[PDB]
Formats: structure tokens, C-alpha cells, sequence
């Protein structure tokens, strides 16, 4: 009984697993943070390390309005218990575990809080499953088991100040993150001999 | 329970994926064993995953073989005490009653 | 005056001797641990297409 | 570690000390045992040896000896002073075995209460392989080997094998304790591909003919294994000039002139621009 | 000295060990000067390190602990308990031990 | 002991010999394999290590590996002719305690099916005490120490301790038992008259 349930567990895993790389090999839209302009060039020493900055994701916001996605979720207005806070946030964003300190220190355009708890407008809303909060038009869900790139990044010398890295022949380089948004209609799954489920 | 001596023991059954399960079971998609049993341990990198992804054939027999591992836990026991020691007279003769 | 000493770690207890040792010397709760299945994020959003 | 037992009749108080030591007070020398003991370390301690060593000598003189009625048996009026080194007690022992994977970072710590006071921390290292004993792990390469702590950096697989630790008392009492390291290794992801780093683009620029460049290759998939470089030669060689020596690549341009230098493993290709300005 | 980096870090590491949680969060209530909290795990620490923690400032400068008082109504007060910083409550316990 | 495979074709012979030997009848070697798996020494016989080895290679062509429908799966037709030196069996292992007193004779003997063709037997005693390895017992005060039963007169205190027997092969393949021995020790009866 333990051999099978293991087994199956290790089934559903990989399966998941398969689908996040297929959605991640395939996004259209792809900005870099920073100065970068290849996968290669992201680096964490410099001038202008390649960190996600506020004005990074309304650049995201604007370009997704341009192509006329549809919008996930709607606004929140205000409740009346002490302590609340409205919220504009219309559309939802999946990032990894490892991202999430850096979000939380962010700084908005007037150098306050960005980061907006899930506490302050549980009430007059609905908090998705794996809600952390939520910044500018996005709100932010974790996923335990989100993918990265490790050593795709630019070289590592000892200026780190800080940043994960990983060896890639010898040589420390750093690592690159997702930060995936995923619109509407926009991928099916092929089904075959499967009675009207996605895996079978 | 008694007569049972002073320990506790448990089995805990790691997962497929887990990077504890070491065995000697795997034989990767070409037909040929690997050191490795488990395909991927918790390594989240896409190139590891895209690399070690277990792929049938057409014509596929012998391709995929697993193993699976378990691990044990224990705990014992202690003993502890104390005692104190007193006299008649300091009983008797003090000024307060009920000092024991 | 037999002592029972510590039978694991080979210290014999002296009422067992060259044919005699501990059968026992552990309990076992018989009860596992198991740890449960990771959870699943993108497989909902997926919407199918029969082949 | 012998003990002496001293024995004072007239203020009833025995005195524990180590075997070198002496007492002048007018105390007798009653006998000597061993204070772990070799059969039950843990079940008998000290009040039970000197019990067991006052239970033989007589009640008038406590240096000649008697029989039941004139023993000392009375434990309750005799008073036990403590004078010799404590005993060596291990309060934190190495887990029994230490699961890890290649390439992370592994650390041991042991904490020895009691004994002398200089205590000395020594460690070795035994390789799994057959017929192998205890080697001492060199303290000048590694610092950490003489200290409590013992660090090993990117351990791989020959770093499998049972370390153990040995800690010296002063007198010398000695007690050990034992530790295994497990390693699970896994196949190289094998080649998917291959990137050029200072430079991706126009390498190094120098107006200098004599000038040459460096750069440097490797393989994307981390922990990869890159084999060994070839190079298909500069096209127009007229203006630059290529030479590989191991993974380390060379160019010197010899004219002022845009080229492409395309090194290959074999199996994969990578596409190398090069500006040079005059 | 502990810092609110120091505490997102625990969090962040019992989140992805997949530990779970003992606490609900509290939403706001309609009397003034209250304000919500969002603390799931529970926390023991000794009577010395308490002015240590209501001194503490969080990333941009303001105050971060919280206390009793403000969130006392519309929430269940635990036993003993100071007040609550980031993931978790802060509970008071007279003899807790330190290394010295 | 690693063994090497030979197969013919034609007359479907798989045929087992030692890594030196060499067979000129126009077969081919498959691979090698080791007799007595290190992992597993009881579990698994020839016959499957040569199965496995001929899984990999192709119907047509043994030289050539092949993928899985143009194997050698059929093993009925498969003859496997065994030309390599049997494997080496302890077939009587010493007692693993012996107990006795001061001043008797003890006798250890042992037995050993295959191999080749002398099983040179050299005997070993390990001291009781801490620190303590492994020596040869002299063969030239001992002349049974050369032999396989080995023979003690009038043991003593000293005598108490653990003996191994260490059985060779003409080509160098070795198996090994051991015995632990204790003695029994009373004090001096005292001198009445």
C-alpha cells in the first residue's frame, strides 16, 4: 500500500511538473528587470542590479492592457471595520516561495508600503487559495513548487551582496526566477482516450 | 509497555522524489542502469527536469525502473529522584506544628 | 543480585548467559509516517480538447 | 581511572582523590577501584565503591580488617569528600548518520563536559573502502580539525565514510565518538548547451594588433560536464587569428575587421562575435 | 539582535517545510483605535527579551509590535500572551531557560 | 570472480568462461558479469546474469546492441555450456562459540566444495585484549596449523580469544569463517595434604 501511494504521488508530481515547463518555455511576453537584455546578462553586482522594481511590473500592467487581455479579478471596496484598507488589484500573478521577502520590501512610487496584507481586506473580500497579498493591479499567489533556472545568470564575482547562486563549470552564477502571469483562453490541454479529463 | 527493555522505534517511508531516497534500482529511458534510482531528487531547475524525464516508446519494455527507502527514529528513557531525612526531636520540639 | 545493565551495546544481564540473551530489547508502535501529496496550481487552469 | 580512598576515624569523613595524590590529615589508605567501571559504566558510582571498600576493613582500626559484626556498615554518620578530577562526560554525542547530497556544505559539533581543564579535540576520517582504518585529518589544511567543530566544504563522493572524534583530558582519559556520512550522487544532466562570457558580444576591443583576447565557455545545465573544445578556424583569417588551449580561447585580430569565430565540443555549437576597431 | 528579517526568514522556512498552522487570522472590528492582525504561529520566549521585542521597528521605521489591547476585542486572547509580531503571537513563559 | 560470455549464433550456445580463457570456435563476447554479485551474493545464479547480458544485444547481429523486439528474449533455445571454475563453497562452518575449561583438548574443523585444485588453509587467532589484530599462528611449532583441522593441547587463559580459518584457491578466490572461544577458570583448590 505504501509502494502504491508513493507511486502515485511521484505520478501527479512529475505530471504537474511537465505542464509548468511547457507554460514557462512558451511565454509571449518577457521582460527582463533591471538593465538585462538577454537571459544571460541578469546579473545581482553593479550599478543596476536586476531586481523586480515597482515601475517593472506597471510596465507589465501596461503592456498587458495594450493586447486587451481580460482581467482575472475585480476591485475591492472599503468595509466598515477599523483598519481596512481599499485595494485595485485586477488581475493574479503566480511567484515562487524565494521571491516573496523581496516583494514584501518593496517601495512604491512615493517610497511607502506597496505590499498590502491579506489581513486588511479579508473582510468586503475573498482570499484566493495560497493568497499572500497584494501589489499595484496584481495579487500575489505563491506555489509551493514553482521552477527556476539555476546558473542561467551572469557571472558571480565576490561583490555579492547577497543574492543566491549556483556553480555551472566551476564557476558561481546566478539564478533567474519566473514571476508568471497567465491570461485568459490562452492554452488547452490535448486530451486522448481520456472520457473528458486532462491526464488519465 | 513492560518487558519490552527501554527504547522506541518507528518506520518513516520517505517519499519517490525525495533526495534521502538513495538506492541502487534505476535504469534511465536508453535501457541502461544509472546510480540514481529516484529521476529527480527536490532539485527545481528546469534543465534537471527536462533532462531526467522518464519518455516511452513506441516499442518500450525495460525503460523505468524506481526504488523506494525508509528510515527509523528511537527514543529511551530516564530515571530521577530525591529524598530528604529528618529527626525526633526537631519534630517534637519545634516552636510550629505541622512543619512536615 | 542480577542487574540488567544494558543489553544493547552488549552489556549481558546476568541471569542470561552463554545460551540465553534479550528477545527483546525495543518496542515498536507499528504506526508510520508518512508525508502527503505536494499540492497542484497549474493543472486546474488547464481546459481540455478531445483527440 | 583508579581512585584512593582515605579513611579519617575520628571526624568520620572519607576522602576520594586521584592515585598520585596524598593526604597528610592522619587519614589511612583503606583501598583503590575503578570509578567507571569496566563491566557496568553507568550502573554503580562512586557511594556504592566506597561502601564496598569500607565494607572489609574493621571498626576499631580502620587499616586492619574483620568480620561482619565489627565491619563499618553504617554509611549514614560517614560523610564522602570529593577530591578527584570529575569523570569525562559526553553531554552532546554526532548524530549516528548524516544523509547529504553532493556539493553542500557539512558540519559536526560534540560538547565534553568535565574533565582536567586544556581539554584536546582530534578527529579522523575512515573511508568506506575494504580493509581501510582511522586516518588523522590533517589540522594544517584544515584548521577546523583541531577544534570541536569540524567543517568540510562541497563534499562529494569520496568524501563518504564514518568520521570520529577523540577529546584528551589532561591526565590523558580519553572518550570517543562516532559519526557516518552518507552521499547521493546523481548523473550529469549531459549538454544542452553552450555560452561564451566576456565577452557574449565583440569580446575584448583593442585597437593593438598584438593584443589577444580571452574568453571563457560553459555548459548551461548546471553541473554539466563540458568536454573538450574545438575550434573551426576564424573564416577570414586575414584580419583576426584564433588559437584554443584548453577551454581558455585566444584570438588576436590581425586587421581591423568584423569576424565570427564558432567554437564546437563535438556536438554542440556556440557563435562568437567579434568587433575589433582599428 | 533580532530583527523583522529574522522573523519573515522562520516564517518563510516553516511555510516550505510545509509545518502547519496553529492560529487564524483576526479581521477588524467597529470600535476605534483597533487594529487587525494577522499572526498564525505561536512563539514562547522569556521574560528578558520582551523589551527587546516592543522596541523593534519593521523595514520602513514605524512600530511593529503589537498589543493585546488593540486586538482584545474580536479575537480569543491565549494564556499569557504579550501581543503578536508578523506570523506569530508572542507568549510570555516565567522560567524559560538561556545559555549563559 | 568476474566471468566472460561468449555466443554462437548458429547454434545458439551461450557459452561461460573465465576473463583470460578464449574460444576460437567464431563466437562472439557479449560482456561480463560477476559470478557472485556483490550485492546479492545468494540471490542470483548465472543464468540470470547471462540473461541480462543477452538482453542488450541484437538478434541479427550479437556484435550490435539493439533496442527492445530485436533482442535475445527466447531462453529456451539459449544453451549455456559452463566452462568456468566452480565457485567457491563453505560447506561446514566452524561452531560460532565454544565452551570449555582450562586443560582440555578443542578441535576446530571446516570444509570447502570447488574451487580449483589446492585450498591452501592458513589459520588466524586474535588477542581478547583492546588494540589487538590479527597474526598468524605458527605453522612450524603447529604442524595442523597448515592443514584444515587445527588442534589445541591444554588451553589455558591465555588460549581464550577468536580464531579464523582462511581457505585459498589455486587462482586466489579466498572464503573465511571464524570461532570464538572461552575458557572457564576456578581457583586453586588449596593444599590439603
Amino acid at each position: 500500500e505504501h509502494l502504491s501511494r508513493e507511486l502515485m504521488n511521484g505520478a501527479t508530481q512529475i505530471t504537474e511538473a511537465v505542464l509548468q515547463k511547457d507554460l514557462l518555455a512558451a511565454a509571449g511576453t518577457v521582460l527582463y528587470a533591471g538593465a538585462a537584455t538577454s537571459d544571460a546578462t541578469i546579473t545581482g553586482e553593479g550599478s543596476t542590479p536586476s531586481v523586480v522594481s515597482y515601475k517593472n511590473l506597471m510596465r507589465l500592467d501596461q503592456i498587458l492592457t495594450e493586447n486587451r487581455t481580460p482581467t482575472q479579478t475585480t476591485i475591492i471596496t472599503g468595509s466598515r471595520m477599523i483598519d481596512t484598507k481599499v485595494i485595485g488589484a485586477t488581475r493574479v500573478m503566480y511567484v515562487g516561495s524565494e521571491l516573496v521577502p523581496e516583494l514584501k520590501a518593496m517601495k512604491d512610487l512615493f517610497g511607502n508600503k506597496a505590499f498590502i496584507e491579506t489581513q486588511h481586506y479579508a473582510d468586503a473580500g475573498t482570499i484566493m487559495n495560497g493568497e499572500v497579498g497584494s501589489i499595484d493591479k496584481f495579487r500575489i499567489i505563491q506555489v509551493p513548487e514553482m521552477l527556476h533556472w539555476a546558473g542561467a545568470g551572469a557571472q558571480a564575482t565576490g561583490a555579492n551582496p547577497g543574492y543566491r547562486t549556483s556553480m555551472v563549470s566551476g564557476q558561481e552564477h546566478y539564478d533567474v526566477y519566473p514571476m508568471l502571469v497567465v491570461g485568459d483562453d490562452s492554452f488547452t490541454s490535448i486530451g486522448f482516450q481520456t472520457d473528458g479529463k486532462s491526464l488519465k | 509497555p513492560k518487558h519490552y527493555g527501554k527504547t522506541i522505534k518507528v518506520y518513516e517511508y520517505v517519499p519517490l522524489l525525495d533526495d534521502r531516497n538513495i538506492n541502487d534500482q534505476g535504469i534511465d529511458a536508453s535501457g541502461a542502469t544509472i546510480v540514481n534510482g529516484n529521476l529527480y531528487g527536490s532539485s527545481k531547475d528546469i534543465g534537471n527536469i527536462t533532462s531526467k524525464l522518464p519518455l516511452l516508446t513506441e516499442n518500450g519494455g525495460r525503460v523505468n525502473r524506481v526504488g523506494f527507502t525508509r528510515i527509523a527514529r528511537e527514543g529511551s528513557i530516564h530515571k530521577f529522584g530525591f529524598f530528604y531525612e529528618f529527626t525526633q526531636e526537631s519534630i517534637d520540639f519545634d516552636s510550629d506544628d505541622g512543619l512536615m | 543480585m542480577l542487574n540488567y545493565n544494558a543489553p544493547t551495546d552488549g552489556q549481558k544481564s546476568s541471569i542470561d548467559g552463554a545460551n540465553s540473551d534479550q528477545m527483546q530489547t525495543f518496542f515498536w508502535l507499528k504506526k508510520a509516517i508518512i508525508t502527503a501529496r505536494k499540492e497542484q496550481y497549474f493543472m486546474p487552469l488547464a481546459s481540455v480538447t478531445n483527440m | 581511572p583508579v581512585l584512593k580512598v582515605m579513611f579519617h576515624k575520628d571526624t568520620n569523613v572519607a576522602t576520594v582523590l586521584d592515585a598520585s595524590g596524598s593526604l597528610s590529615d592522619g587519614s589511612v589508605e583503606v583501598g583503590t577501584f575503578h570509578h567507571p567501571d569496566e563491566t557496568y559504566p553507568d550502573s554503580v558510582t562512586i557511594y556504592h565503591g566506597v561502601r564496598d571498600l569500607l565494607y572489609k576493613r574493621s571498626a576499631k582500626d580502620p587499616s586492619q580488617t574483620a568480620s561482619y559484626p565489627n565491619n563499618i556498615i553504617n554509611m549514614q554518620v560517614i560523610s564522602i569528600d570529593m577530591k578527584a578530577t570529575p569523570r569525562l562526560i559526553l553531554g552532546t554525542a554526532l548524530p549516528r548518520v548524516i544523509s547529504t547530497i553532493e556539493g553542500k556544505d557539512v558540519t559536526w559539533h560534540v560538547d565534553v563536559a568535565g574533565g582536567k581543564a586544556p581539554l584536546t579535540y582530534k578527529w579522523q576520517f575512515k573511508a568506506n573502502t575494504v580493509g581501510a582504518a582511522f586516518a588523522d585529518i590533517d589540522s594544517g589544511e584544515n584548521p577546523t580539525a583541531k577544534t570541536a567543530t569540524l567543517i568540510n566544504h562541497a563534499v562529494t563522493a569520496e568524501s563518504a565514510g564514518t568520521y570520529k572524534v577523540i577529546v584528551t583530558d589532561a591526565n590523558g582519559t580519553t572518550i570517543e565518538s562516532s559519526s557516518l556520512l552518507v552521499v547521493g550522487v546523481q548523473e550529469p544532466p549531459e549538454v544542452a548547451s553552450i555560452v561564451a562570457y566576456p565577452s557574449p558580444l565583440a569580446l575584448s576591443v583593442a585597437d593593438d594588433i598584438t593584443d589577444g583576447k580571452t574568453v571563457k565557455f560553459s555548459s548551461l545545465p548546471a553541473g554539466s560536464l563540458i568536454g573538450t573544445l574545438s575550434i573551426k578556424t576564424q573564416p577570414d583569417s586575414g584580419k583576426a587569428t584564433a588559437e584554443i588551449s584548453g577551454n581558455v580561447l585566444t584570438v588576436k585580430p590581425v586587421a581591423a575587421g568584423d569576424t565570427t569565430v564558432v567554437v564546437t565540443n563535438g556536438t554542440k555549437e556556440v557563435t562568437v562575435t567579434v568587433n575589433v576597431t582599428e
